[PDB]
């Protein structure tokens, strides 16, 4: 009988039957239905009658079982007395020669904090005063303590009965087996006795002595219990810069992340921390101790650095461990992050050296070039390293492989003015075999800026200019680029001037030069030719032309703040980006009142009628996410009764199977068809059910992408900013205004709120409230705001859309 | 309004259309601030060609309307509309011409802020064959 | 036809409509019976009462029960509230096809396929009667709304009308003493197979499977095994009244009358359900619903919906109206037609209804409209949207078609539509489907007029002649011109004040009440759109927005007057009463009370003495009397209710006299209140009150600070000691400075162990001896001269004021 | 009490047999055991997993969870050790875990629970000790 709540009639029958097995099974079936929480008092006389005196342990044990989980509730066969049918003949049970029945009886009897059993539990310590097992003596210290807990904090429970009444706790210390139920409030002499016992311990018992009294002067003295306290005590005597090298903490710690890569990744972190405490700049974070595994002697054999190499990773162990490991290389050794990121990047970025680090997918290659290159932009020393490695990247000599390479290096030159003169000659080489945009773009920029340095350019450019591949974006990049630097410093059959001619043709003009350009018609609609066409005031010469622009870098460009940079090593970053970091007539009148922060729905129940409505009961219901914190409890609604009855309200619950409308309120009365009527007290909305939750800009952005929010409305009374009406109203449809999606200035400055919720509707809810408050001569519609809304199938989107207008209720009875 | 859709799955092209049109018209019909706020988010997570488009458009947008210059500056300093890759190069040019230079060039360049080419009306014939295939 | 309900259950042999409630029972061939709340969508019961087909099903609503009959050969009675079998009885010896319940005593009738229908008395031991005649199966037994007679449809080619209180049937010749039944050729030929004959009816269509009545007619229609339906008079057994309806293709299981339409609805065991003309008696149209065969039919005796049972399940289907147009005059509701004929007026919480003569509608409603003075009703008839029909005007208090044909009142004339309009006796009509104006020449206008025409909009309903083609257009009195057009969001209704000059329109929050043309007088405060609400011409606006009728406002007061037990629409407010009718159109009325209204009419006119009487438990709530009256910043209302320890606290800061605060603060059992009121206290000016508070919040140090500022020295010392012990070094420390000598610090600091600080303080005052004590007890060296003096005079003259600022003067207003 | 309940669960969505030492967790016992043990106590194949602010210690046996729950704790070794001793005692009564056989020996298991953990303090048990009681 797993859980069957109607079966009590059969149990009575089964409980006495003249067959002992049946009786045991019955009583067992009662236990299992109560434990789940089901019907049990009908049976009581039957249950109690067979078992009572006997020394036959199994039925007695079963009855003994049922007296610690419901004795108080059941009363057919027990009623209320001092020597109840729980203990009257269980004084026999306590005083049987078999330890088990006595012991069991003692154990339940003393366990209860019952006051209708207080006297019978007190000399119940007799059953276990003699200690036939470790179990008997432990059973005794726990039972005396449980007696002490049960209203006997004074002389009824404190001395000895004949050996224990609160003194097993003392005795246990010096006896062969220990266990101290003495944790609080008990004899001082036993506490003292436990200390002595630390030495003459029994190990289970030591965990009991130890919860009470901890800290040792020793190293130990033995056993897991003492050992477990000991690592706590050690952390005290050296708190300083974490544990560093984990103590006896290490054993539990592995299981704490049994799923399976995460342990190594964690372990790797600690091992890296431990090596050294470095400068602790941007991603140079290694704490713990400065010297404890050093770094870097030149006589150390086979050195520290061997372990450091693991941390430099491509994936060399698996991805979770990889992400931890790349950060960890950066963390022990660099200048900041820059130094060790360049080494690390050199390995990752595409080459002709190894083909286990090159790939023909263009974005990844490109990104890897940008990561290597960002280190230079960060720190100078890296410029010198980067440029020759970049030329190796080029040497791959696939159209695309060159292409990616050329694209970053060209950015580097914008930063690094006439420093990378050397690269230009390498960069031209792979520009001729071509099937893509990227190669043309980049090459034309290097060869263009670099012209003073070289003289090749008609020849290199011209094979490509009459070759094909994909050429949209090529136009833009060649347009600003081709002439640049020194007015007449090249010549192969086209000097720098031919280049300016070319540069202009490629931009949007027409001219025979480099055997004509591939295309002329520019990239995306805004860019066009014209700016540059106007430009080249002084023909490709460092002055105030293309050259200027080329040998200068747009805004601030420093660090790895992503200003001509990309922020570490490209593969590690994907993982970091991913991390969102999300945090019968009846009359009612009613108002909601709050006194001393108690929120209640006031209801007055009125019988305007002369007719009888007796049988009157009042209930507030649990609909779904609405709940009663206590229904109105008066038996009112009688002939010409006016009553004030208070129903307390909650807003947060779990969905019930009954209707999901406004608030259900139920009054009952006389009638047999409609004994229960549902009638209303004032408004509560569907919107309550939504649950508020919040987003950060990353979670908002991810969800924006994840599912559409095209749906918009413009809501009146969003004249005001985010903070005022809009927040308060948004709150009531369990929403909250978080992070921005705005871009403010002297022409821009709609207020933008990123909203989130996680509705109990199987959807989230998100929105952006844009408040069109004029920051221009031509506003949208002046003050008002357009709320762009969604939910996960946009079923709550709509709630956001209208619950940001207005919202107010009041009455004054 | 259409741009409200989907931040980066809407594609390079829609962002390029609101961007190109907002650049070129220079809205006084609605406040450009919604448009700018919408485009600003799209650029971050969408392709190079649009992000490059967005800086150059902004520059033309500057030259045609004086008002606009403050938004150009918040957008261009960002790691997005400048300082990516292609976006940087175009930006360095477009920015420097607006910021630094006379804007003889910028002024000249905007004639409305028009597209890169004016073809015929391509869609209708394409559509005719394509539908009962 | 609209599908209200459709649940696939599989082959439903029996179907019955509850006459009390809008419920359906179905008995299935699968042996399951189900009771459905078809409007609510909630399964009431489900019983497998027999293995095989259960062919008959009935409601036994005399006490809240359902009755079923199955092929167990029994009529069983079942509880729908307790789900138990109330009683079981032996109907017959074969299939119980249909069962019917007597309302005389708990007698049950069962019709069987063993050729008899019997009635059995449970209450006693008796089987009271058996009614015999059939020679082949009584397929169905059906109640009329009177309990005296039943009809049975049997497949021996007859319909037998029975008496249930009678032995079989009950009749006796007055022209002879002999039995009515003749077994010989008389004026008709039949056998001897009855006790007597009251009425043997034709059923010839090779046996009739079912028979049923229209609720208000003696006429019955029967569907039979062939493919015809035959309509019979059961009240005379005429054969000059019986017409045959032809349409079906195979054996017709049933045919019953549609209560609410002038059609007869039939269903057959082919695959079609066919609908029949009830003024022509042949098939108008056939529908296939492709659930295959239909073995049962049902027409609602509560005139709700209509239902037919099929072999896949059953459907209850809807041919009814939703949201009808209406107006209330003084005690008369006038509404546009809905099910259950004409009803209205009276009740206030019951779903019962009762009749009064106030029918605005008494013929197909093309238009129903009130006069703006409310003296006539215009009902436009003979449908059409062509250019002509008829319009009949009725008098508003009691309505006939014509009142007298010899009197100006109740006349009729032609006009496609006619609808009343302002000037308060006028009407405007369409009689060419243009806008024509109507006069009669004095009194409420009844006579057709052809001059004046327009070329915009199209005739329909209204109250000011509403016409639509893209908007709701109000038309003028004597001008062809559009008076104005309204375009707004609606909840499917148009709400009139009661006078039909004015109109109320529903908007995004609540409703707005407006005058003639579109001019907004006010907006009803309430978050959500109300279902309906009406204004007693202006002022007292009463509305429904849920299940309760509450006043938006009366004289600036706000109240919920009372709740009803059903959702409802306000019919309008004309008089003190507000009258309501819902979708089904059951009435509720409510007297506007002097409950909530008097209380706040009184509080507004600053009467508190009046207001105490006014306080009743029909309006007490929690915050409109006992805590709403704690909402004046110069307490007035606040003074009156102050019973809550919080309201008392509040009251005190709003005056600025915190003498009461401390006590409320006390009774709030809280420290925070004492410190905050103490601060307010310092603000009224007096520091005695501040001290007491601040002392018990334990801000001895704040006090220490306050105290020279206040100019006490005695009190300042008390603070020093009781802050000494706390080691508040910006409490105990203060006071020594503040008195002219520093000695207080010296000891406190000594106890802190701050010997240095203690010496410096002491030494400077020239208490070098104490300074030395501190040095000697602790580490010496007192010679050192810090960035502060270590021995330069400290003396201050403490507080020149003789009366202190604990004794700050006050008068208090 | 430190130990709220000691519970044997079936992840059928119910507490099959369970023990409430002193009247506190009656019906409460079933809801906790029913939700959390279904997800492996929300574990990942880790003996300690904590969910809804209640420490759950467990061991899976078939579709069943033998579960120890605490919301307070005195020592690391101890919580496992009572569960462990329980796991020696449970196959003696029910031949592994299995809902029907667990159900039949409600009395056996329940009695062991009272004996093993008394007023939430982890006593010790053994298969021979168990015998005296059910004798």
């Amino acid at each position: 009988m797993d859980s069957e709540p109607p079966s009590e009639i059969s149990l009575k029958n089964d409980l006495e039957k003249g067959d002992v097995k049946s009786k045991t099974e019955a009583l067992k079936k009662v236990i299992i239905m109560i434990l789940n929480g089901e019907k049990l008092p009908g049976l009581l006389m039957t249950i109690i009658r067979f078992v009572l005196p006997l020394q036959d342990h199994t039925i007695k044990k079963l009855l003994l079982v049922f007296w610690e989980i419901v004795p108080k509730t059941t009363p057919d066969g027990r009623l209320l007395h001092e020597m109840i049918l729980v203990c009257d003949a269980y004084r026999k049970d306590l005083q049987h020669p078999n330890e088990f029945i006595r012991g069991s009886t003692l154990r339940f009897l003393c366990k209860l904090k019952e006051a209708e059993l207080l006297e019978p539990l007190m000399p119940a310590i007799r059953a276990c005063l003699e200690h036939r097992h470790s179990y008997v003596r432990r059973n005794a210290v726990l039972a005396i303590y449980t007696i002490y807990r049960n209203f006997e904090h004074l002389i009824p429970d404190a001395p000895e009965l004949i050996h224990d009444f609160l003194v097993n706790e003392k005795d246990a210390s010096c006896k062969r087996n220990a266990f101290m139920m003495l944790i609080h409030a008990d004899q001082d002499r036993a506490l003292d006795y436990l200390s002595t016992c630390i030495d003459q311990v029994q190990t289970f018992g030591d965990i009991l002595q130890l919860v009470i009294v901890e800290l040792i002067y020793k190293v130990c003295h033995a056993n897991p219990s003492e050992r477990a306290r000991f690592i706590r005590c050690i952390y005290n005597l050296l708190q300083s810069s974490s544990p560093a090298v984990k103590y006896e903490a290490a054993g539990t710690l592995v299981t704490l992340s049994s799923a399976p890569t995460a342990i190594k990744a964690a372990a790797q972190c600690y091992i890296d921390l431990i090596i050294k405490e470095s400068d602790n700049n941007v991603k140079l974070i290694v704490l713990d101790r400065l010297v404890e595994l050093k770094e870097h002697p030149a006589h150390e054999r086979v050195l520290q650095d061997l372990v450091m190499d693991i941390l430099r990773v491509l994936s060399t162990p698996d991805l979770e461990v990889r992400k931890k490991t790349l950060q960890l290389a950066l963390d022990l050794v660099s200048s900041r992050n820059v130094e060790e990121l360049v080494i690390v990047l050199k390995k990752e970025v595409i080459k002709t050296n190894n083909v286990s680090e090159h790939e023909d997918t263009d974005k990844y290659r490109q990104l890897l070039v940008r990561t290597l290159h960002s280190c230079s932009v960060r720190f100078p020393d890296m410029a010198a390293n980067v440029i020759p490695v970049l030329m190796e990247f080029l040497s791959d000599s696939n159209e695309a492989a060159a292409a990616d390479v050329l694209e970053f290096v060209r950015e580097a030159i914008q930063r690094f003015d006439n420093l990378r003169m050397l690269i230009v000659e390498k960069m031209l080489e792979v520009f001729h075999a071509i099937k893509s945009v990227k190669i043309y773009r980049g090459a034309l920029w290097i060869l263009g800026e670099y012209c003073s340095t070289k003289e090749d350019i008609q020849s290199v450019m011209t094979e490509v200019r009459r070759s094909l591949g994909e050429i949209p974006i090529v136009e833009s990049e060649i347009k600003k680029e081709a002439g640049e630097l020194k007015p007449e410093e090249e010549i192969t059959v086209g000097p720098v001037q031919k280049l300016v001619t070319e540069m202009g043709t490629y931009a949007t003009q027409s001219a025979l030069s480099s055997s004509r350009p591939t295309k002329k018609e520019e990239d995306r609609p805004p860019l066009r030719g014209f700016l540059l066409d106007g430009d080249f005031f002084v023909a490709a010469s460092l002055a105030t032309t293309l050259t200027k622009i080329a040998l200068r870098y747009v805004a601030l460009v420093q660090e790895k703040k992503k200003q001509n940079s990309f922020v570490a090593e490209a593969m590690l970053l994907m993982a970091t980006i991913l991390h969102l970091g999300k945090s019968d007539p009846v009359y009612a009148e009613a108002y909601v009142h709050v006194n001393q922060y108690d929120i209640v729905l006031d209801v007055l129940v009125v019988n305007q009628t002369s007719d009888t409505l007796q049988n009157c009961t009042l209930e507030l219901a649990t609909l779904g996410d609405l709940k009663l914190v206590e229904k109105p409890s008066p038996l009112t609604l009688a002939p010409h009764d006016f009553a004030n009855i208070k129903a307390n309200v909650k807003v947060a619950s779990t969905e019930n199977g009954i209707i999901f409308g406004n608030i259900v309120y139920d009054v009952s009365g006389a009638a047999s068809d409609r004994n229960c009527v549902v009638l209303s007290d004032i408004h509560i909305d569907i919107m309550d059910y939504i649950q508020p939750a919040t987003c950060t800009d990353a979670e908002f952005r991810q969800m924006w992408a994840e599912f559409e929010w095209e749906n918009k409305v413009t809501v009146n009374t969003n004249m005001t900013d985010l903070n005022d009406y809009l927040q308060h109203i948004l709150k009531s449809t369990n929403m909250k205004c978080l992070t921005p999606e705005k871009a403010l200035s002297g022409y821009c400055g709609f207020m933008a709120a990123n909203l989130y919720a996680r509705s109990i509707f199987g959807e989230d809810a998100l929105a952006n409230v844009s408040i069109e408050k004029p920051v221009h001569q031509g506003p949208d519609a002046a003050v008002t705001g357009h709320i762009r809304i969604r939910a996960k199938s946009q079923g709550m989107a709509l709630s956001l859309g209208d619950k940001i207008n207005l919202s107010q209720k009041k009455t004054s009875l | 309004h259409l741009c409200e859709f989907i931040e980066d799955c809407e594609f390079t092209v829609l962002a390029t259309r609101i961007l190109h049109l907002l650049g070129q018209e220079g809205p006084k019909t609605n406040n450009p601030s919604k448009y700018i706020r919408f485009i600003y988010n799209r650029v971050v997570l969408e392709h190079e060609e649009v992000r490059a488009g967005a800086v150059s458009a902004l520059a033309k947008f500057g030259a045609q309307n004086e008002e606009m210059l403050p938004s150009i500056l918040v957008l261009l300093k960002r790691c997005v509309m400048d300082d990516d890759n292609e976006v940087r190069d175009r930006a360095t040019f477009y920015l420097n011409v607006l910021e630094q230079k006379q804007k003889a060039l910028n002024a000249g360049y905007i004639l409305n802020g028009l597209t890169v080419s004016i073809p015929g009306l391509e869609k209708a014939l394409q559509q005719y064959t394509l539908e009962p295939s | 036809m609209l599908t209200k309900f459709e649940t696939k259950s599989a082959r439903v042999k029996g179907l019955s409509f509850h006459p009390k409630r809008p419920w359906i029972l179905t008995s299935l061939h699968n042996g399951v019976i189900q009771l459905w709340d078809y409007r609510m969508c909630t399964l009431i019961d489900k019983f497998d009462e027999h293995d095989g087909p259960v062919r008959g099903i009935d409601f036994h609503k005399q006490q809240p029960l359902f009755v079923s009959g199955g092929d167990d050969y029994k009529i069983k009675v079942w509880n729908y509230k307790l789900r138990r079998c109330l009683f079981t009885l032996l109907g017959h010896l074969d299939y119980i096809r249909t069962t019917f319940f007597h309302h005389e005593y708990p007698w049950i009738l069962s019709a069987s396929d063993d050729q008899t229908i019997r009635v059995w008395n449970w209450q006693s031991r008796t089987c009271v009667c058996v009614l015999t005649g059939h020679n082949h199966y009584v397929m169905c037994a059906q109640f009329h709304p009177s309990e005296d007679l039943v009809v049975s449809a049997s497949l021996d080619q007859t319909v037998r009308v029975w008496d249930i209180s009678g032995l079989r049937k009950k009749n006796l010749s007055p022209g002879a003493v002999e039995s009515d039944v003749r077994g010989i050729t008389g004026v008709d030929l039949f056998g001897t197979t009855d006790a007597v004959v009251k009425h043997v009816l034709e059923g010839h269509d090779r046996g009739v499977n079912w028979a049923a009545f229209h609720p208000t007619m003696p006429l019955i229609v029967s569907g039979a095994d062939d493919r015809q339906v035959k309509i019979w008079r059961m009240n005379e057994s005429k054969a000059w009244e019986v017409d045959t309806c032809r349409g079906h293709y195979n054996n017709v299981s049933c045919a019953v009358f549609h209560p609410r339409q002038e059609l007869i609805l039939s269903n057959s065991e082919d695959k079609s359900i066919r609908v029949w003309d009830m003024s022509k008696r042949t098939g108008v149209q056939t529908f296939r619903r492709d659930h295959d065969r239909f073995w049962v039919l049902a027409a609602h005796p509560n005139l709700n919906l209509f239902a037919a049972g099929h072999d896949g399940g059953m459907i209850v289907f809807k041919l009814e109206r939703e949201r009808p147009a209406y107006a209330v005059h003084g005690n008369m509701l006038h509404y546009v037609k809905d099910r259950f004929l004409r009803q209205l007026d009276f009740n206030s919480s019951k779903d019962v209804a009762v009749m009064q003569l106030r029918s605005g509608s008494k013929f197909p409603v093309f238009n129903m409209s009130y006069n703006p003075a409310e003296n006539a009703v215009l009902l436009c008839t003979r449908a059409s949207n062509l250019e002509n029909s008829t319009y009949d005007l009725y008098t508003i208090p009691k309505d006939a078609d014509s009142q007298n044909p010899d009197a100006p009142e109740g006349k009729r004339s032609s006009g496609l539509t006619a609808v009343w309009v302002a000037r308060n006796r006028f009407a405007v009509l369409d009689r060419m489907h243009s806008l024509l104006i109507k006069n009669l020449k004095n009194e409420i206008t009844k006579k057709i007029q052809v001059p004046n025409c327009d070329e915009i909009f199209y005739a329909g309903t209204g109250n000011l002649l509403l016409r639509d083609a893209d908007s709701i257009t109000l038309f003028d009195v004597q001008q062809k011109r559009t008076l104005a057009s309204v375009k707004i969001s609606k909840v499917k209704y148009v709400i009139w004040s009661a006078d039909m000059s004015h109109v109320a329109l529903l908007a995004k929050h609540a409703i707005v009440i407006c005058n003639r043309k579109l001019d907004a007088l006010c907006n009803i405060h309430e978050n959500i759109r109300v279902k309906s609400g009406a204004w007693d011409e202006s002022g007292v606006f009463i509305y429904t927005t849920s299940n309760h009728i509450k006043y938006a406002v009366t004289t600036g007061d706000h109240g919920i007057i009372r709740t009803l037990d059903l959702p409802i629409y306000v019919t309008r407010v004309k008089g003190n009463n507000v009258y309501c009718l819902d979708r089904e159109c059951r009435p509720r009325v409510l007297t506007i009370d002097p409950t909530e209204f008097k209380f706040k009419l009184a509080l507004i006119n600053r009467k508190y003495d009046e207001v105490l009487h006014m306080v009743r438990n029909a309006k007490l709530v929690g915050q409109s009397i006992i805590a709403y009256l704690q909402k004046k910043g110069y307490p007035e209302v606040a003074l009156h209710f102050v019973k809550d320890e919080k309201t008392r606290f509040s009251l005190a800061l709003e005056c600025g006299n915190i003498e009461i605060a401390l006590e409320a603060a006390k009774a709030l059992d809280d420290k925070n209140c004492w410190e905050k009121l103490g601060e307010v206290a310092l603000l009224q000016g007096n520091h005695q009150i501040v001290e007491m508070c601040y002392q018990r919040t334990k801000n001895f140090d704040k006090l220490s600070f306050l105290y020279l500022i206040t100019g006490n020295l005695e009190k300042l010392r008390k603070m020093m000691k009781i802050a000494e012990i706390r080691k508040d070094m910006s409490g105990h420390y203060q006071n020594a400075l503040y008195l002219g000598d520093v000695s207080e610090r010296v000891r406190i600091l000594k106890n802190c162990g701050q010997k240095s600080l203690a010496y410096l303080s002491a030494a400077t005052h020239g208490l070098d001896e104490e300074a030395e004590s501190l040095k000697e007890t602790f580490d010496p060296e007192k010679e050192t001269i810090p960035d502060i003096d270590p021995n330069a005079k400290l003396l201050q003259p403490p507080a020149p004021i003789m009366p202190l600022d604990t004794n700050w003067p006050l008068l208090t207003v | 009490m430190v130990l709220l309940a000691a519970a044997v669960c079936t992840k059928a969505g119910k507490a099959i047999v369970s023990r409430q030492f002193v009247e506190m967790t009656r019906t409460r016992i079933e809801g906790l055991l029913a939700a959390f043990p279904k997800l492996m106590n929300t574990g990942k194949q880790h003996t300690f997993v904590e969910t809804e602010s209640v420490r759950y210690v467990y061991q899976p046996m078939e579709k069943l969870y033998m579960v120890l729950i605490t919301t307070k704790n005195s020592n690391i070794l101890e919580d496992l050790e009572t569960l462990r001793l329980f796991s020696r005692v449970i196959p003696e009564y029910c031949r592994a875990l299995e809902e029907n056989e667990i159900s039949e020996h409600c009395f056996d298991l329940i009695f062991a629970f009272d004996e093993i953990v008394a007023l939430g303090y982890r006593e010790n048990v053994n298969l021979a000790q168990i015998r005296t009681f059910t004798e």
